[PDB]
């Protein structure tokens, strides 16, 4: 966490750094989506 | 010359009350404002 690594959840790869956040998710929503609809949150396996 | 200096003072005062009345009158700043900041959005939103 906190810092610039290259990730890989259950297929979406990406670059960015992962933080914590606040965003109440529903139960089976999995991960978010900003404007442009790209992924912006993300709720990770093994951890809910 | 004591006649025109009240008409140009109470005129300054209402074109202050004028501007501070009608929500229009910027209309064309306003305009360059929102035209920029939506063409940049749409340009975002292209992206999905």
């Amino acid at each position: 966490k906190n810092k610039c690594v290259n990730f890989n959840f259950n297929g979406l790869k990406g670059t960015g750094v992962l933080t914590e956040s606040n965003k109440k998710f529903l139960p089976f929503q999995q991960f978010g989506r900003d404007i442009a609809d790209t992924t912006d949150a993300v709720r990770d396996p093994q951890t809910l | 010359q004591k006649l025109i200096a009240n008409q140009f003072n109470s005129a300054i005062g209402k074109i202050q009350d004028s501007l501070s009345s009608t929500p229009s009158a910027l209309g064309k700043l306003q305009d360059v404002v929102n035209h920029n900041a939506q063409a940049l959005n749409t340009l975002v939103k292209q992206l999905s």
